[PDB]
């Protein structure tokens, strides 16, 4: 849990930023939306 | 925090719950004056493992047509680890 | 041309999206369409199920696969039996 | 000891849905893998493989441990020593001599414990040292 | 409730025939106690079932005497009242464990076996994918999905 | 009776290759596809012969025990004569 | 002499298949054909069971070229040769 | 859980020693072992009933 | 006294108590300790008794000392309210360990203790040095078989009637031969030499025994020799009319012992009926400390005289000495390419490996120049043991044929691995042109033109055409030669050091060292140049895997044709198979069928690594230096993708396996035909051993 604790809590804090903008216009937010990697 | 966290109509609740919890936890890690008593039954469970495993890749890559990628998700079951 | 019918019959059924296999009486696809396991199927199965056109067998195998799921979702998870899946 | 069932009910007459009895060949008995079913020989052989496939898996996830292969020097002094086969000897018991009375074979060693043989190559401890609690201090548990 | 199959009905004398194999069966009457005793009421119907057959398991190989005769006949009438009285105190513990497991199964969301009847919700017989296509006694066709007789929230 | 050990051994569009046919693809033909050793010719040819190419083409005759499979046709190639009957 | 199984008989299968490769002509041998072999001439000689993979069963598997379909309930009517 | 089996050569180890595969290997000349290759490793069931 | 359990159970105990693992070896299921007092030792909870509880001790020390009243134990309080009896000894004197009364144990252990005992059953050395009874040389054992257990017993009573005698003069007239070498003999100088024969003894090096301690040695064996047939004879003697029990080894000499009667019960229509076959036998058992080939004669004699409608087997168990000769069968380096599961493969038993022992080269050829001190050397062999071995010429010279010592630890194989070629169109010939007979060819390789024939197959069948240029000399011509033979290069192990190098291939440091360029340190190398002089160098190949061209004169006419015809390939399974799993289920395959393998799925670090967190640092789980084997206890051909068994229910249940449907096969149960039938060969007892 706590292996590159440092970097994932600034990567927390920075996905955070992108998940607020992103439930101005969704009504679900989803974690392919935010982080993962989900293509076509 | 808690009740903006856990009083939300569905499915806007299953992102709201990740981001309170994860606040509350970071919070409750700051204060340091206050005594927090944690009990929980059963702490070999959350010391080993759940029994989900982590989803086959072929979920999260995509895919155009099924005989395509020769891919064997529908065909077989495979244990991802834990 | 008997021969021909019966396997251009089981041809055309084997494309066919005929019903969903799960049983929606029975938790864990009790829960409502817009929580639970029914938001992992929307969101991760989409693609798939469509792909597989709901047949039993393909269905219960991607779910295994996904493994988010676990063992519960047949442990415990009932399904449609083999003719009452089967027809649409 | 086992309270599940190994052997398939006998057929004798066709059963009903009733109070004491249910159906044979319904969705309650094996897991409802009995969809997959004649002559009770082989019906009896398909129920002892899935008995077996389920001794089997619980045996495997009882398992906690992994068998990596270590040099003789490299090795306790307790596993320094020659150790029959399985089912070539008694059950061998670890060292009588020191009062360690156990079965040698289903010893299980902590991997934060041979980082010094294992991993030689990596100088950091990719495992922390093991916490071990002092037995010899006056605790919650020895203050009554 | 995994037993959702068209079943059969049994008259409550045959079932309490069973005593010992089946309807006293003491890991069942275990249970029934449990299910009571976690319901929060008193399991005096089922206490009296357990001792009538408790003592009546005592004696089950003992052949009775043959009868002297007397004409008054109060012996052979006190005897049969008695036994009747017993057949009534298990009639009574019989439907009760009945009323009572719908009851839970209607609270728990259970769907029961086809053509039962869950007061709350399915007063006429139930019926989810029968070997017959339609109902069994009424005659009508049943949907396809069989019917949610509870809500979709887990 | 001992299990299926009797001395007497409607298709199925799915089953076409799985019924009353041969465990495995790979494996070649048998003994009554091909000619073992000097004949003078055989009266009828094995009920067990797998229907060939050959087979569907000219076919001087065709006899099994008696029919005459006189209707060439290439849907009955890959099974033998038992279940072609 | 070896009895028994037949990993106990080392020199015989030997003197067999030294014999057997000195009789046999390729040209007598390329006439045996397998099973696979001749159902590739049926118009769809492959199937896929309802074991493991009948969902991947597409209409292209069909020999459609050689008959012809009723328009109202879809099943064959005629084939041709 | 799928994986590859893995194999060290003697050599590569800090103190050599002889590894379970050769041991097998050397079983195999001895006793004219035919070894399956593929033999599932997931198909390990013994007959409960007689073990 | 005691009834049959109560017995039985004392005399476990007894056992148990006296129990020693060291004294239960090169025993059969009679080393097997008390099974449950012994799993209770192992058990570990059981080593852990508990005190009694704080109740318990507070009562009785209540009644102990407020009340002056001591509790008396269940054994020790009176019951008869008429009678008083003695407290018995064992009265509150047996303290409670768990580790001893009542047993528990764990079901592994157990499993593996009722597996073991079962499994060595026959696994006993029935030969010892030791004393009394357990001591002898041979084992004779007559199992009497016949149609009723009385007529049986009968049986074996005259039998033992018989060998008592017969043994007690036998082991008489050997205990007179015995005596009198005690009183005085001479040693054998055979013996002498045979005492001192090692090279080097316990003490230092070489040893010189003498006369008198091989005499030392002799009277010893003979001492307890004459121990064993006093016991015989003293033994035999025993047993009189008045009061006989010959069933107990330890009264009469020989001793019967009761064998398990074979019974076969048969159902048939009459209605029903029930028959059964019966056969009672009985083992008589003589232990004797020597061969007595006139014994044996006399116990073989016995089916003659046997009883009416009895018969009789006899099992031999007797000490052979068996010599492991170091020459024919010599410990090697593991070769330099090692040998695959290809070479292991089915019906690779008849066409990869020869048989037992290869075959080493006791002749050799002298090269050109070649001095005594270098021919030893490239033979590996010592130049004193060398003249010794090749004492019949003073001097070598070249092309003349010596005898390698069979020491030499540069011994050749028969035929080198490298083939053996001879161009046509040479003008030596006699014609000056290309050579087109196939006698001719057959003279110059000095061959037949049948060994000709076969090593090549496409001349043959063309037959010359000028196609023709290589021709292939048969394999038993071409030789081997130590340069090929042996590895000129060597593998450095990781953390070697050179001296390493030099003590593993019994060579000089300084050879290595000049031999490689005089390099000091060996850690920027993978593989250093093996010098010339190593004594025990690593060969190319296995000696016993068998030379290609013996497998291709055993297929001649295949690649004979094949070279003709030029056939390429025709693909064993059609281009759309793979689409298809379950279709085209070929015989060896089976279920259930490994699924593809993910890049990077081994952990849970890996997974996160590539699919979940691009940025996470750590790239997989920390994997060990030494080897690590998943599929435990199961050898996987290495570099195989393979599952290891699951762990849900639902994989299992959903994974494709298919049901038996057909009748079930068993490779050995077949010739029995079925449960309800079972053939049988013999009316042996299921409970015979072989010996």
């Amino acid at each position: 849990s706590l292996i590159d604790n440092e970097r994932i809590e600034k990567r927390s804090r920075e996905l955070y930023e992108k998940y607020r903008d992103a439930k101005k216009r969704s009504l679900f937010v989803t974690p392919m939306e935010t982080w993962l990697e989900v293509k076509g | 925090l808690c009740e903006w966290g856990h009083r939300a109509v569905a499915p806007a609740s299953i992102d709201r719950q990740s981001v309170c919890v994860k606040f509350l936890m970071d919070e409750l890690s700051e204060e340091k004056k206050l005594p927090v008593v944690i009990v929980v039954d059963g702490w070999n469970l959350f010391s080993h493992e759940t029994h989900f495993r982590y989803p086959h890749p072929d979920f999260l890559r995509g895919l155009a047509s099924f005989n395509e990628s020769s891919t064997d998700i529908d065909l077989y079951p495979q244990e991802l680890p834990r | 041309r008997a021969l021909a019918d019966s396997l251009r019959a089981y041809v055309e059924f084997s494309t066919s999206k005929r019903v969903e296999p799960w049983d929606a009486r029975f938790k864990p696809f009790d829960r409502i369409e817009k929580d639970g396991v029914y938001v992992l199927m929307r969101y991760m199965m989409e693609e798939k199920l469509q792909l597989c056109n709901y047949h039993h067998r393909p269905v219960k195998r991607l779910f295994c696969n996904i493994g988010l799921m676990g063992p519960q979702i047949t442990t415990k998870a009932r399904w449609k039996p083999y003719r009452f899946a089967t027809n649409p | 000891v086992s309270t599940g069932e190994f052997d398939h009910p006998p057929f004798q007459f066709r059963q009903r849905h009733t109070f004491n009895t249910t159906p044979l060949h319904d969705a309650n008995r094996f897991g409802g893998r009995t969809a997959y079913l004649k002559d009770p020989r082989t019906v009896q052989f398909n129920v002892d493989v899935w008995c077996a496939q389920q001794t089997l898996r619980k045996r495997w996830k009882q398992r906690d441990w992994e068998v990596i292969e270590i040099p003789f020097r490299l090795v306790p002094r307790e596993q320094q020593r020659v150790i029959p086969e399985l089912y070539t000897d008694i059950p061998q018991m670890t060292d009588p001599a020191r009062n360690d009375f156990s079965n040698i074979r289903n010893k299980v060693y902590d991997r934060e414990e041979l980082q010094g043989v294992l991993f030689p190559a990596a100088g950091t401890m990719l495992y922390p040292p093991l916490q071990r609690v002092d037995k010899q201090a006056m605790t919650l548990d020895k203050y009554l | 409730n995994t037993f959702l199959t068209s079943s059969v009905a049994t008259p409550p004398i045959s079932v309490i025939r069973t005593g010992p194999k089946w309807w006293a069966d003491p890991e069942r009457m275990v249970r029934q106690k449990l299910m009571y005793f976690t319901l929060g009421v008193d399991q005096l119907p089922l206490r009296r079932t357990a001792v009538i057959q408790r003592d009546l398991q005592r004696f089950h190989m003992c052949k009775p005497p043959p009868r002297v005769g007397d004409s008054t006949g109060y012996k052979r009438s006190r005897a049969a009242q008695l036994n009747t009285w017993y057949r009534r105190i298990q009639y009574q513990e019989y439907h009760m464990q009945h009323l009572f497991t719908r009851h839970v199964w209607g609270l728990l969301r259970v769907y029961p076996g086809n053509t039962t009847k869950i007061q709350g919700k399915a007063d006429d017989g139930y019926v989810g994918y029968d070997s017959v296509p339609f109902h069994r006694y009424n005659r009508a066709p049943l949907p396809f999905p069989a019917r949610e007789l509870y809500e979709r929230r887990k | 009776y001992p299990f299926l050990r009797r001395p007497h051994i409607n298709p199925s569009a799915p089953y076409f290759w799985s019924f009353m046919t041969a465990k495995s693809q790979m494996a070649f033909l048998p003994e009554e596809n091909y000619i073992t050793g000097d004949w003078t010719g055989k009266f009828f040819v094995s009920k067990r012969q797998v229907y060939t190419l050959q087979h569907a083409t000219s076919g001087a005759k065709v006899r099994v025990k008696i029919f005459e499979f006189n209707s060439p046709s290439r849907w009955n190639i890959g099974k033998e004569m038992n279940t072609l009957t | 002499s070896p009895h028994g199984y037949i990993r106990h008989f080392e020199n015989e299968v030997r003197d067999l298949l030294q014999y057997v490769d000195g009789v046999t002509p390729w040209k007598q041998a390329q006439k045996i054909r397998t099973y696979w072999e001749v159902r590739s001439h049926h118009p769809m000689p492959q199937f896929n069971r309802p074991e493991v993979a009948m969902h991947r069963n597409t209409v292209g598997l069909l020999p459609a070229h050689m008959w012809e379909t009723d328009k109202k309930t879809g099943k064959v009517k005629s084939v041709k040769d | 859980g799928v994986h590859r089996v893995g194999y060290t050569h003697p050599s590569t180890l800090p103190v050599p020693c002889a590894q379970r595969w050769d041991l097998r290997l050397a079983r195999a000349r001895i006793f004219q072992e035919y070894i399956e290759e593929k033999a599932p490793g997931a198909w390990q069931l013994e007959d409960e009933r007689s073990m | 006294e005691f009834d049959a359990k109560g017995r039985e159970y004392v005399q476990y105990m007894r056992e148990f108590a006296r129990f020693d693992p060291r004294k239960s070896r090169g025993n059969g299921q009679k080393g097997f300790p008390f099974r449950d007092a012994y799993l209770t030792k192992m058990n570990e909870a059981n080593q852990k008794t508990p005190p009694p509880t704080l109740e318990t001790i507070m009562d009785r020390a209540v009644r102990e000392h407020h009340q002056h009243a001591r509790i008396l134990s269940p054994l020790e309080v009176q019951r008869d309210v008429g009678r008083l009896e003695p407290i018995p000894s064992y009265a509150g004197k047996i303290n409670a360990d768990r580790s001893v009364f009542p047993f528990q144990w764990k079901t592994e252990d157990w499993y593996e203790y009722e597996v073991a005992k079962v499994r060595n059953r026959r696994f006993v050395f029935e030969n010892t040095e030791e004393d009394g009874i357990r001591g002898s040389e041979v084992t004779y054992k007559i199992v009497l078989e016949g149609f009723w257990d009385h007529h049986v017993m009968k049986l074996a009573e005259d039998v033992c009637m018989f060998l008592k005698d017969v043994g007690r003069q036998i082991v008489e007239e050997k205990l007179v031969a015995v005596r009198r070498l005690l009183q005085g003999g001479a040693v054998d100088p055979e013996l002498l030499a045979a005492f001192n024969c090692a090279r080097a003894g316990p003490f230092g090096g070489y040893d010189e025994y003498d006369k008198e301690e091989v005499a030392n040695f002799l009277r010893s064996d003979l001492r307890r020799l004459e121990e064993q047939c006093l016991s015989v004879i003293n033994r035999c003697n025993v047993p009189v009319p008045g009061a006989t029990n010959i069933y107990d080894p330890h009264t009469s000499w020989p001793h019967v012992e009761k064998l398990e009667p074979w019974v076969r019960m048969a159902e048939f229509w009459t209605s029903t009926a029930h028959y059964e076959f019966r056969k009672f036998f009985r083992v008589i058992i003589c232990k004797l400390p020597f061969q007595s080939t006139e014994f044996e004669k006399r116990m073989y004699d016995i089916r003659h005289w046997l009883h009416r409608q009895t018969s009789c087997e006899f099992h031999t168990i007797y000490r052979r000495n068996v010599i492991h000769d170091s020459a024919v069968f010599p410990t090697e380096h593991d070769p330099a390419t090692p040998t695959t599961h290809e070479h292991h493969r089915m019906f690779s038993f008849a066409l990869d490996w020869q048989s037992a022992p290869v075959n080493r080269l006791s002749t050799d050829t002298v090269r050109e120049g070649e001095n005594w001190d270098a021919v030893a050397q490239r033979l590996g062999c010592s130049v004193g043991e060398l003249k010794d071995a090749n004492a019949e010429r003073e001097t070598i010279e070249a092309g003349v044929v010596i005898n390698v010592p069979v020491t030499a630890t540069r011994r050749l194989t028969s035929f080198g691995a490298t083939p053996l070629v001879l161009p046509l169109k040479t003008t030596s010939a006699k014609d000056g042109e290309r050579i087109r007979t196939w006698e001719e060819a057959a003279a110059i390789l000095d061959c037949t033109v049948e060994e000709l024939q076969q090593c090549n197959g496409h001349a043959a069948l063309t037959y010359f055409d000028s196609s023709v240029t290589e021709l292939v000399a048969p394999l038993s011509c071409w030789t081997s030669t130590s340069e090929s033979e042996f590895s000129p290069v060597e593998r450095v192990h990781a953390n070697d050091t050179l001296v390493a190098i030099a003590k593993r291939l019994q060579c000089s440091e300084e050879a290595l060292r000049a031999v490689n360029d005089g390099i000091t340190d060996v850690s920027g190398l993978d593989f250093v140049r093996v010098p010339p002089e190593a004594r025990r160098p690593r060969r190319l190949v296995e000696p016993q895997l068998r030379p290609q061209a013996a497998t291709d004169a055993l297929l001649a006419r295949t690649i004979a044709e094949e070279e003709t015809f030029k056939l390429k390939s025709i693909p064993h399974l059609p281009q759309n198979a793979e689409r298809f799993p379950h279709e085209y289920h070929t015989p060896t395959s089976r279920f259930p069928p490994t699924p593809s393998e993910t890049p990077a799925t081994q952990d849970w670090m890996a997974y996160t690594a590539k699919y979940l967190d691009k940025q996470f640092t750590i790239s997989a789980e920390p994997a060990p230096v030494y080897n690590v084997n998943k599929l435990w206890p199961m050898q996987q051909i290495p570099g195989k993708v393979d599952q290891t068994p699951f762990e849900e229910d639902q994989t299992w249940l959903l994974h494709s396996i298919p049901v038996q449907q057909l009748e079930m096969h068993h490779h050995e149960k077949d010739l029995q035909d079925l449960p309800f039938i079972n053939h049988e060969q013999f009316p042996r007892s299921l409970e015979w051993n072989a010996p």
